């Protein structure tokens, strides 16, 4: 989950480190 | 006395389901209904203040909405906040209202992150959510006997605010919580032929029951590619999670709803491929009160906001707003009937939670978590006509599956394929 | 909750003048304000409700205005029975009262008439020595009284009492009492209290000797 | 409309105090009833109110936990009970009516007030006052009363014959838990021996009959 | 006139590198230096207001910090904002300042999300950044001749704001942007035990050069497990991204350091295992001015805050603040020397960017992106006595690598192992 | 930017009175405020250069105070030369000027004099007619003027001119002019103007006829 | 300290105007120079300021587009250039100094002001006035001036023979782009015909002298 641009309220934990760029 | 209601919704942009041009007529209809009823706050008048939750670009932003909410709170000090609908915009407003101990109402924001009541207390969601989709999926798996594995895929776009991403995380989390089975997930580009080819290569070796979130064009292209990729309907099943039903109309009951016809020379191939695809959408209310409310809403919107609305499931979003407002009013009355003031957020929030209400949308039920239980519909292709039709409905209050007119699911081999083939992956 | 502030703390005006009292709210209240007037020893009376409406049986000279966070109460053509304490109270939620605002007449500055009293002999036999000096017919109430025992600054063992404003002369009366042990009385001879007042050109010292009395 | 209270008791710390307020001239179950206490110097303070028709009660955050309010519709009376008394609980309590209940108009002002009930909480006992004459070593004379409990005490000069120029200072609470005050009179210097002076004190709780001559 | 500086830092908790108990003395020293220097703001005075960025629990939050910033802006209307340090708390504050066109100065929040100036405009970071670590990694790869593959692992721990997430993502993005090589990544939980077994089973099939972001105890346990399994230094290399120097106490001037011994009965095994592990840390200043500043900082903090500070690279965090503040003052003077006002923002930020300054830490440079270039250090163990020592330093202003006293980076076999074995991963 | 508000917009007071003017800022400013006074036909003159100082050459009767978002300018005793327009300017940021505050003397209510003038023959020769009616020696300044021709009202074709308060009698002049084309003159008969003033018990109509004039 | 300005020219829209400000009597390079424009009926309006010693310049957002201000330290003069003039640029311009340059005290108020200059923007020719006498049909006697350009107009009538009790109305800009005003003073009706009344209108820009019998 290193796609970036997720700094918009990053307090959400979530899952899914499969961006598959 | 006067009761002040603060609204934080986009006032200029009308492309969002929760736009002010579609909510304003509903709000004024709710106010008229309250004024016309003597059992809803007698002798009290409700005023509404408005604020913008969009930047100069006219899209949802996480900076303008909190500032507008803070300015509204400072200037007017409202007793309740309405909206916003965008997840990013409404996320800080929830925390701000929780700190201010001000009740918040929202018919949108179906993100799973709002389900934590400790961080987001005094927040009520009267609209559709994504956890009910997980409950419906678990019920379908229980009914069909699938208990081994599942696959999830979603598309990435730079325009939307990761709608498929949020829907998929909610669905996957609820499936993991309930069915405790092994589920995979992947993200693919909306427009990339190489990505499509590699995805079609990867899919056959991961699972058999597959859920896809993407645009209707992307789904059609994927199904067309799978037609000659070797995938058939006797082993593979595809589900399209179109909550608003963009591939179809949804607004009207009786209609053909041909999704595979586009006049591009591949209609026959699309029809042949679509024999192994199903669509999950929202449930359309059928009571005449909903039709009358829709007609009044269209008339008022055309008269005032100079906006022409279109039939569809999107119209179910503002209507719930209306109903939710009514519920809130009732709660206030109960407080005034039990020795309280209009600034008792905790008591009102407890009173609305876990309650049954009657509205234009029907019999709504709010559980102890403050989330409204929603209904879903599953479509199927007609074996003879070839046009899609509604075949299953889900009741979330009783958590039951109901057939329509004694219809049966269309299976190419008669029975649903197993999760794991006999040969194996 | 919501804190309410009154301005000014106190003021003085003559009969037939115009006065204004301002009430400030920490938060925003549309029209949830009530005005009360209370005389000493009597229950408060409601003058204006919802910040703009006058209760029946109240003279029309009282007026109210303002909204949001600033409110004003205006009294015109003052009368001798209009001198009391005024309170502004919010009624939006969990009503709270203000700190109060006095309002009295204005009169020419006078000079106090200070007298002293030696302690009684029977009180010394009990085991306590008390010396009192009083201020009479002084205006305004602001004054300073300091106790001196053999030209030494005394503090922490004196009490002062002020009576209410009079009607005929509209003056004030103040009494300062110093309490000391029986043994402490005979070890000193000179006892005095110092009076500092705006009306007096210079501080006035009233002294007496234990041996003389 | 009339509101009548009763009670002038003094309670030890840690005890319970009950205040009763009776309404007449109007229907009891048609208006709210608020309870307001006023400290001797701090000012007015709001505690809570009761809703008679719906049986609802409201209390302040600080007073919540040790306050109980009840009412009886048959006799149109309301009772308020406070437990765990402290030294700062000495104040005057008022019962007031304000706001119609039909349309939930709880924000209306309080237009009817009671005479008030005085409650004193302290650790002391009834004791007789002591009178000490005050004379100089225009002339001023006076009598000082000290070490008395409880309030009030009435002082007069020459059995009411002399009233001009008589000033009675307010009582002050001593550090030992008692009270003291002094009453003074201004007389012409030429009348130092022409007429006699006598101050009369009266303490009803202690039944003190003292006539002190200056 | 008066100049107002708004600080949003934890005023009670003293466990963060940007805590007020360690920044306040630095701010006081900076103000004293400004007052004693007639060049900086002649005839002007600088004020300071404080606000709390923590909730009742005492940790930094994304809710209390924006509210405190809004309250400070409404009550005082300052010209510059200081802090916060936590990314989740600073980002909404940074957006609010960008909307308000108020300059923001900080030394924390090194997350990659702040690297875009379209959204986080008028924001300056005077502290270390994670992109410089990526530049150092790229330079090391170029020097050591690795251009094929790399492996990344980071640990997840509940309690902190994902310390090993932002660093790993920033370094990974920088490596992809600069080197254009295939790099993998993986997350593991240090609390569990089967996760370590799965990691040791999956590492040989994913690469030979591995970067690890975990606690020193977790790193030691992983190294011991690798030694027991059969992993050796002739084919594998391990790098530990300990920026603050936790495994090595302090990371101060030269002294023998033995991170493989803790008296657990297996010191020999740990010493043998650590023959293939290296540590990447920050570079401490060498000038005596830094030592004098540290002495005064510690003394004033002890006398005025009842706090006892230790020796370590963490002290390099508040000091940068000081330096940054000085730079800001200079920029203001330049504006006041060009017919301007202190309430412009854009001119001051533009003047601050792409400038060379001298401070207690040394000669620093701010590029066109408003990110201070930081030097790095690589620690190596002495083969004779088995103690770690500094052997290589990286300067980011010139992007160069320099040895220390002619020290040679020894290897178990003689030369660095190849990035990919000749037989491949199969 | 910062928007600055002045209160009151207008104020009337006599000589030797205490007057206060309030200046409010939309954003907090520590002490960056300047006060300027301006007379007609003259350049503004600075009075206060910071929140609470006093510029050289300024009489001591002027004072300034306040902070944060609210400031006050106080004149203890008015003088005939102290009546001018007051502006408060902020200097923390890009300077902005307020809307101003006009100050005038206090006078008793006076009744206006209504004068009418039928159009001249020269205007008819030129091809454009004009009628005028004016109020002379009236107080206060507020009044309303309406045009009525054959019980018909026209708007947008009239102009109003008002002078400044005179020093001697403190009066005002208010002249209304209605201009029309030559053609429109002869299809109407009677032209009148109605004046409504506070001092007048009832509105006054002044009328004339085209034929007899 | 003296501030001298010069210029009262009128020109068609779209041209350029220059204003010269002289700051003799004091060190020009030791203080700021502020340019302030005031509308005829709106109020004061800050435009910008310059810093002579450091070569600094500041302008408003809505004015920086078409204003250029320079200075000449040889003679201590400042020049203001305005271009793209429209109908909204008709106002009065002022030049003033304030704030020392040794210390950056830009917040200091403007101490010494200038006399001011008037600039008018209009597209019209210099045409003479038209005078229409007023006669009664307790009267209305006077003269009305119509369709004149440009400002100003001299004394109303009689060249100051009748000064006591005189009123003059300000000029009003009509839709046609010209100006008009009037002046009416009523005498008692007894002496209407005894004294003759003549109004004199003089116009310097057009060199027009009109003597109209009332
Ligand atoms: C000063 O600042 C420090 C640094 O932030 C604070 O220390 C942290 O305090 C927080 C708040 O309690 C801690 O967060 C909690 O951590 C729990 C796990 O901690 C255990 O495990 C760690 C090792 O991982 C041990 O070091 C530690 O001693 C414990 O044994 C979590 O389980 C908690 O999660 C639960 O609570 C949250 C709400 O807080 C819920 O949302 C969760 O769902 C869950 O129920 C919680 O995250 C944090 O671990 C502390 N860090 C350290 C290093 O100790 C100080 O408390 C603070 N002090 C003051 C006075 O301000
Ligand atoms: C999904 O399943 C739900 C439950 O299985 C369905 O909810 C039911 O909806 C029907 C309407 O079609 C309700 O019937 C009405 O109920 C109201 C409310 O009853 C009130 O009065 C009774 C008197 O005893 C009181 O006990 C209740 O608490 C209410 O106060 C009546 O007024 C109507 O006359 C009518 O009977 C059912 O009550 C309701 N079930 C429950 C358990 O509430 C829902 O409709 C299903 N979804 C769909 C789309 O059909
Ligand atoms: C109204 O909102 C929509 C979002 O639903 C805007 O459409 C997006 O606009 C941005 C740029 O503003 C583009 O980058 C996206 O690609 C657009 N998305 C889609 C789906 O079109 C739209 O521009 C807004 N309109 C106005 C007038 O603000
Ligand atoms: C990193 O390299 C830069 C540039 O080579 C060094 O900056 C120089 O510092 C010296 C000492 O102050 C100056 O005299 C030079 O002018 C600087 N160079 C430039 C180009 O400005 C910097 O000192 C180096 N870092 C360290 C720690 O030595
Ligand atoms: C409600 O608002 C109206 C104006 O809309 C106002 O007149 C009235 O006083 C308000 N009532 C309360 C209780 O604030
Ligand atoms: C600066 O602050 C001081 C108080 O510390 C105050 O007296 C002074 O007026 C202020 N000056 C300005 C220009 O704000």
């Amino acid at each position: 989950c290193f796609g970036g641009r997720m700094d918009r309220i990053g307090a959400q934990s979530g899952l899914g480190c499969n961006s598959f760029r | 006395g006067n009761l002040t209601v603060a609204v934080v919704l986009p006032l200029a942009n009308t492309s969002y389901p929760w736009s002010w041009a579609r909510v304003g007529p509903a709000v004024e209809l709710a106010l008229a209904q309250v004024k016309a009823r003597p059992d809803l706050l007698p002798g009290w008048t409700v005023r509404t203040v408005l604020g913008s939750s969009e930047n100069a670009l006219g899209v949802c932003s996480d900076t303008a909405a909190p500032l507008a909410a803070v300015d509204l709170k400072w200037e007017h000090n409202p007793a309740v906040f309405l909206g916003p609908g965008c997840v990013y915009a409404a996320a800080p407003v929830g925390r701000f209202t929780a700190h201010w101990r001000v009740p918040l109402l929202t018919a949108g924001a179906p993100a799973l992150g709002f389900g934590v009541k400790d961080e987001y207390a005094l927040t009520t969601r009267a609209g559709p959510s994504y956890a009910k989709l997980g409950d419906f999926v678990a019920a379908l798996h229980r009914r069909l006997g699938w208990e081994r594995q599942a696959l999830m895929l979603y598309a990435y776009r730079p325009g939307d605010e990761e709608h498929c991403f949020f829907l998929v995380e909610g669905l996957f989390m609820r499936v993991r919580d309930r069915l405790n089975i092994t589920v995979d997930h992947l993200e693919f580009a909306e427009d990339d032929l190489s990505h499509y080819t590699r995805l079609l290569r990867t899919m056959p070796r991961k699972g058999r029951v597959i859920y896809i979130c993407s645009s209707p064009d992307a789904f059609r292209t994927l199904m067309l590619l799978a037609l000659e990729a070797g995938l058939c309907g006797e082993d593979y099943v595809f589900f399209h999670l179109d909550i608003f039903g963009q591939s179809l109309q949804g607004g009207q009951g009786p209609a053909p709803r041909r999704p595979w016809e586009r006049g591009d020379g591949q209609d026959v191939s699309a029809r042949q491929a679509f024999q192994a695809a199903k669509i999950i959408t929202y449930k359309d209310p059928d009571n005449p009160e909903y039709l009358e409310f829709l007609k009044q809403l269209k008339h008022l919107a055309y008269e005032q906001f100079n906006f022409t609305m279109e039939d569809g499931l999107v119209n179910t979003i503002p209507a719930s707003f209306h109903d939710g407002l009514l519920l809130y009013i009732q709660a206030v009355t109960e407080t005034l009937a039990h020795g309280g003031t209009v600034t008792d957020g905790e008591n009102i929030t407890q009173r609305m939670w876990n309650r049954s209400f009657q509205g234009v949308t029907g019999y709504l039920k709010i559980d102890s978590s403050g989330d409204r239980e929603t209904d879903f519909s599953l479509w199927d292709m007609d074996p003879e006509n070839g046009a899609f039709r509604v075949v299953l409905n889900y009741n979330g209050t009783s958590q039951e599956l109901v057939a329509v007119s004694g219809r049966k699911l269309n299976w190419p081999l008669g029975y649903p394929p197993p999760d794991i083939p006999k040969c194996g992956f | 909750n919501i804190q309410m502030t009154q301005s000014p703390s106190s003021l003085s005006a003559s009969v037939g003048d115009r006065v204004t009292i301002t009430c400030r709210a920490s938060q925003s209240i549309d029209s949830y304000l009530n005005w009360y007037q209370q005389k000493p020893g009597k229950a408060p009376k409601l003058l204006i409700y919802v910040a703009s409406s006058l209760q029946s049986g109240v003279p029309s000279r009282f007026s109210g205005s303002g909204s949001g966070k600033d409110f004003t109460l205006t009294i015109s053509s003052l009368q001798p029975e209009d001198f009391a304490t005024y309170y502004c109270q919010q009624s939006y939620s969990i009503p709270t009262f203000g700190q109060g605002t006095r309002l009295e007449i204005k009169r020419t500055v006078a000079a106090p008439s200070v007298f002293i009293f030696p302690p009684s002999d029977e009180q010394l036999k009990s085991g306590t020595a008390s010396v009192v000096c009083l201020l009479n017919n002084f205006y305004p109430r602001e004054a300073k009284v300091q106790w001196k025992v053999d030209n030494a600054l005394q503090s922490g063992n004196s009490q002062e009492s002020v009576t209410e404003q009079d009607s005929k002369d509209s003056t004030y009366s103040l009494s300062s009492t110093l309490t000391l042990s029986k043994a402490d009385y005979e070890k000193h001879k000179v006892y005095a209290c110092e009076v500092t007042h705006q009306g007096l050109s210079s501080p006035v010292t009233k002294s007496f000797n234990r041996g003389e009395c | 409309v009339q509101l009548v209270q009763s009670g002038a008791e003094v309670k030890k710390p840690g005890a319970s105090v009950t205040v009763s307020c009776k309404a007449s001239g109007y229907t009891f179950t048609d208006y709210y009833m608020h309870w307001v206490r006023q400290a001797p110097g701090q000012g007015l303070e709001w505690m809570g109110w009761i809703k008679p028709n719906s049986g609802g009660t409201n209390s302040a955050q600080r007073f919540q936990g040790r306050i109980t309010m009840t009412w009886d519709t048959s006799i149109s009376t309301a009772y308020m009970e406070l437990s765990r008394l402290r030294s700062d609980d000495t104040a005057v309590y008022y019962c007031s009516r304000g706001g119609p209940v039909m349309n939930y108009y709880y924000y209306y002002g309080m237009d009817v007030w009671g005479q008030g009930t005085t409650v004193t909480v302290s650790s002391a006992s009834t004791k007789g006052p002591s009178v000490f004459p005050l004379a100089p070593c225009t002339a001023a004379l006076g009598c000082l009363v000290k070490d008395y409990f409880p309030e009030p005490v009435t002082v007069s000069w020459n059995s009411g014959a002399l009233t001009s120029g008589v000033h009675t200072f307010p009582a002050v609470l001593q550090s030992s838990g008692l009270y003291s005050l002094s009453s003074v009179v201004t007389v012409p210097s030429s009348s130092l021996g022409t007429k006699t002076y006598t101050c009369n004190v009266d303490h009803k709780p202690s039944n003190t009959k003292v006539d002190k001559r200056v």
